[PDB]
């Protein structure tokens, strides 16, 4: 009960019942943890990103790649996603 | 152009910077190319904060790492201001006051 | 405490050996004579016309 199927450095049990990055190792859910402030993580143990972006689960829930990600995006199942629109600030109208 | 006369002035505003900096590859050899600052800026950005200073005859700016206290898997070492100014500008304590030569 | 001391892309041993580009002047081969190349573009002529 202590293997990792899709090779996410988390195993299996720890993905399905819950898991938290302590010292970037997975070590399992517990109740006290929320105290100092860390989250509980949950992901699909048969995919590599379960969110579907380039970053493993593990990846997330660690904080180890580009940190400019906003923070939320560390939870395996909230995908780290650019939204971008352009906008428009000033309308000039001309016959020239 | 009637907007100088009445001294408003013109800014000289300049965006993204692109540009490269010199890693030392696998053969003693400083490479330019392909290091590009632009992918660290993000980051770098994202967790520091922005010192600045004006020694009016040539500014300097520098950036420093943060701790985010509401993080407990970061490791990071924690900083007060001043002890930030010393480490951003290598200024030195003569009395306790902090001096950048002799300023 | 460095591959190269000067600073240039060739090592100690390199610049006194004088293993490298032998057109090199040779007091480049002191590791601490930085091998360089300084070039500047000096002007011969100057010639001013209205066409
Ligand atoms: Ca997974
Ligand atoms: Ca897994």
């Amino acid at each position: 009960e202590d293997l990792d199927t899709d090779n996410d450095n988390i195993p299996d049990s720890y993905e399905r019942n819950g898991y938290t990055i302590k010292d970037l190792i997975a070590v399992k859910w517990e109740d006290s943890f929320a105290e100092q402030g860390y989250k509980k993580y949950v992901s699909n143990y048969l995919e590599s990103n379960t969110a579907g972006d380039p970053y493993t689960d593990y990846e997330k829930a660690s904080g180890s790649f580009d940190k400019a990600i906003k923070t939320e995006a560390r939870d395996p199942l909230v995908a780290a996603y650019p939204i971008v629109g352009v906008g428009m600030e000033k309308l000039i109208i001309s016959t020239n | 152009l009637k907007k100088l006369d009445a001294g408003k002035q013109i800014k000289l505003e300049t965006t993204q910077v692109s540009g490269n900096f010199g890693t030392k590859n696998s053969s003693g050899q400083i490479v330019t190319e392909g290091n590009s600052w632009s992918d660290y800026i993000s980051q770098i950005d994202s967790i520091s904060a922005s010192i600045i200073l004006d020694t009016e005859n040539e500014s300097y700016e520098r950036r420093v790492t943060a701790k985010n206290l509401q993080d407990p898997e970061d490791k990071t070492p924690e900083l007060t201001i001043g002890e930030a100014i010393e480490k951003a500008f290598g200024a030195t304590k003569k009395d306790g006051l902090l001096y950048f030569n002799d300023i």
